């Protein structure tokens, strides 16, 4: 029954077999119930007090790990650096002898025995954020169908159809911009793009979650900038070459970077820190060099579009910039469909008028709540922008409103109807109440904006021709 | 006089066993 | 008999398994006394001198604390470093596959073994986040009863009722905007929700003593800010960590952000400082980001809301927007009550004229100190506002009470109550002593106003119609 372990180095045609055993090296006999041909080096093998060979088993799991630092010319060894700057030139085992072991890849391996097994970096942390895939899909999105075609077009179409983009010698898009004003509704694509990526992982390869999720890289911005010189950048450089690794011409990876204005800018607009003066250049090797990502997809997410470096916002980089606009009409009322779903409850009034048509009843009632908030009355007027020209325009409440906004409404609503519930006793979400709450928002709102704000009032004052100087809030 | 950040470099230890 | 002790490693179907054993691992079998499959990885065992498995024990060592960095793609180990920075592959003990395992952690290690058999957590704490439990509750703030039933509304009730909420299918609320002009009294309702927080975390569930503490992280402005790139950043995202872990379903985690205008500025705003471009992307994108937080409710409180940056004002981030108002008559009245209860020492030549009713002694007291701070007359005019038509408008120290003001007139009238009595020996406290105070007060507050001041236009203007050009102090002594 006490038998010991080792862990086999080389093989001879005499039968033998070289262990390392107990901080020694040693040439043992195998038993004849294993064949020697089946061995491999490295392989951990079970001893005996008898010193005899019995069982060959898995590799060893776990030990110092070692960056490895190049590979020999004869392809067996390879020189690897310790934790403390030691070097030592350590054979290479069965399983590395799948993805070439290229320099730069810390590999587990044991000093003593001095062969290596396998490695990993720290942007796994990055999968780490998208640990639950958002539900949200492209049918809970409303009011955006010419950005939702595009974006399907820059992500799905040409894995769709590769024979197709094959003739016609085009590839994949480089990169895709999304761009608008706040809460119009770019994470919502941003993470519906990544629900979509994990449905098609999960159908197609496995049903292994955490594989499906691992096409998928949420920077979440500033997550980059680091304490020591240069080391954001390496981090940049291994997020890069993590995505390159996973890349088959038939799996996009899609690296999803959030506000970017936070660590690109235009190299002279950095006061205080020129970290991104650094950090924009390694950006720009790693998208298009002398080496270019064959099959890597960036997306990003940003709500000041100018700031932006002009070589991120290059044709070859971000190849479509898809602009979200602020909710008109139409796309209120697609909203407000998406959220006034048919099984939320209804008082029996509302549907005393409509025979208790459930459908009819929210249909009207979101018609009229839209045409409501959508109105040019007087009650609604917000804001009196001026201009050196002197053409005062008059701004209602319909023009800063987004996808967010509507939400709001909504939940402000749903809560008066359960707080009249709770009072009174009788359940269901009334006309009224989605009017008192459109109100209460708008005066919630009121005292938001400041004396300058170059948000969205950039874009009037360049269509007028004329600078904003003065804007008053025109309530009571 | 506007404030910045730093960013330090590390110095080599020398420690055995 | 002395019998010896090792590490489990694995499990096999021959009712052998492997043990670290005096630095090596041996595939041993298991005595009849003890079952095998019972046993787990990574555990404690006993052994004799025939290397024969006798008993299993917990899972307790001494071992070094390494920073955990990532668990493995397979589950069952993960990478660590070490004060030389040494990084190991290590698996995890039965306990540690309980809470889920997080980077940044230390877990107790021996490397020898390479087994994390638990992870410490008091290695990683903060107490600059935690604040100490206020007394201050809801029934002693007065004149806000919108805004706590509103708060209420916003905080309490959706976990109350939670039933309710799911059959609505309504999602509590993201975020609450308290906002202001000075001394109306924000910092006091943040005191009472944290009260009224540590009153359900203790007699609610009952789970400890120091439990309330956990909740309510506490973070001032200035606090975030360091010396170095990238590491505001990392504050931000380790608080949003902890919040996020430590709240559960039906859990209320809320984060106060005070003094919330001086931090995040609007971004472009500010040509000596640029820390805005880095501390609010980081903000932004923690809240209402491509994961989004379950139940943590981030409460911000600021003089300046027009300087908070618009991008995290908008719904979705800060949804519920209450405005703390400055009191009226009746407000002020509340407030009066709120400070001079009935427990003050009261002068018998005081309770005279009422036959010694305290009650209405200082119900009376109040009306009359309310009534002289509302009076229009010379002595309350107190600045005249001249726009450009060249009307002047009249404010009176009216227009500029607060509950700290009421606070300071009622500690200035008993310092002076206690003066008299160490002066005259006369016991007790005096209307007179109010109007005094009252005096005093007005009087000290006439150099405070300048060429310009805040808080006053945009409530001023917007009515008015034109904009304030000129301000002049009133009739001097
Ligand atoms: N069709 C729609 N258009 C816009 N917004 C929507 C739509 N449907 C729902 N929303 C709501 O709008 C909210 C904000 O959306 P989103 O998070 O995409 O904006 P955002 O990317 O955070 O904007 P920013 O990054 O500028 O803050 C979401 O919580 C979502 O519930
Ligand atoms: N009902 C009340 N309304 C207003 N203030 C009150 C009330 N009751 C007591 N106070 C007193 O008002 C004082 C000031 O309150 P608080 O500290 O909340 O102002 P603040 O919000 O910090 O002002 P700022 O944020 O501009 O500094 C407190 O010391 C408190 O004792
Ligand atoms: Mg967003
Ligand atoms: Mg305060």
């Amino acid at each position: 029954p006490p038998s010991g372990y080792g862990v086999l180095l080389a093989t001879h045609d005499d039968d033998t077999v070289d262990v390392f055993t107990s901080g020694r090296k040693m040439r043992l006999t195998c038993s004849p119930n294993i064949d020697a041909a089946s061995l491999k080096k490295g392989q951990t093998v079970r001893l005996n007090e008898a010193l005899t060979v019995v069982e060959a088993g898995t590799f060893e799991a776990v030990g110092e790990i070692s960056t490895l630092r190049e590979i020999l010319a004869d392809g067996h060894r390879a020189l690897v650096v310790g934790h403390a700057d030691e070097e030592r030139v350590v054979w290479l085992a069965d399983p590395l002898i799948p993805r070439k072991l290229r320099p730069g890849d810390s590999l587990l391996v044991d000093t003593k025995a001095g062969y290596a097994f396998e490695r990993i970096p720290k942007a796994e942390v990055e999968d780490l954020v998208l640990e639950e895939v958002p539900d949200v899909s492209y049918a809970d999105i409303g009011g955006l169908s010419r950005q939702i075609e595009q974006i399907r077009d820059a992500v799905e179409l040409p894995f769709l159809h590769k024979e197709l983009y094959r003739e016609y010698s085009l590839r994949p898009p480089k990169g895709v911009l999304l761009y608008g004003p706040p809460g119009c509704g770019k994470t919502l694509i941003a993470k519906a793009v990544a629900n979509s990526l994990a449905k098609k992982m999960a159908e197609v390869r496995g049903d292994d979650a955490h594989e499906a999720k691992s096409y998928f890289l949420n920077i979440k911005g500033p997550e980059l900038l680091n304490k020591f010189v240069g080391e954001t950048e390496r981090h940049i450089r291994l997020i890069f070459q993590r995505a390159r690794e996973k890349a088959s011409e038939g799996t996009p990876v899609i690296v999803f970077f959030d506000e970017m204005d936070s660590i690109f800018r235009t190299r002279g607009t950095g006061v205080s820190s020129d970290v991104e003066t650094t950090v924009v250049p390694q950006l720009l090797s790693e998208i298009d060099g002398v080496e270019g990502l064959e099959n890597v997809i960036v997306i990003g997410a940003s709500n000041r579009e100018d700031m932006i470096d002009p070589a991120i916002l290059r044709p070859g980089r971000l190849d479509v910039k898809i602009k979200i606009e602020r909710p008109d009409a139409e796309a209120a009322q697609d909203i407000y469909s998406k959220y006034l779903t048919e099984f939320l409850p209804v008082h029996a009034d509302d549907l005393a008028e409509f025979d208790g048509d459930r459908s009819a009843c929210i249909k009207a009632m979101i018609e009229k709540v839209v045409d409501r908030m959508y109105a040019e009355i007087d009650d609604n007027r917000f804001l009196e922008v001026t201009y050196a020209n002197g053409d005062k325009e008059v701004m209602y409440f319909k023009d800063f409103n987004s996808g967010a906004m509507i939400q709001n409404v909504v939940d402000r609503a749903k809560k008066n109807a359960i707080k009249s519930v709770l009072e009174t006793g009788q359940p269901g979400l009334r006309i009224q109440h989605l009017l008192d709450s459109i109100v209460d928002e708008f005066a919630e709102n009121e005292d938001l904006p400041n004396t300058t704000n170059p948000d969205d009032w950039a874009r009037i004052s360049g269509k007028k021709g004329e600078r904003i100087v003065y804007i008053r809030t025109l309530v009571t | 006089g506007s404030m910045a950040q730093e960013q330090t470099k590390r110095g080599g230890g020398g420690g055995d066993d």
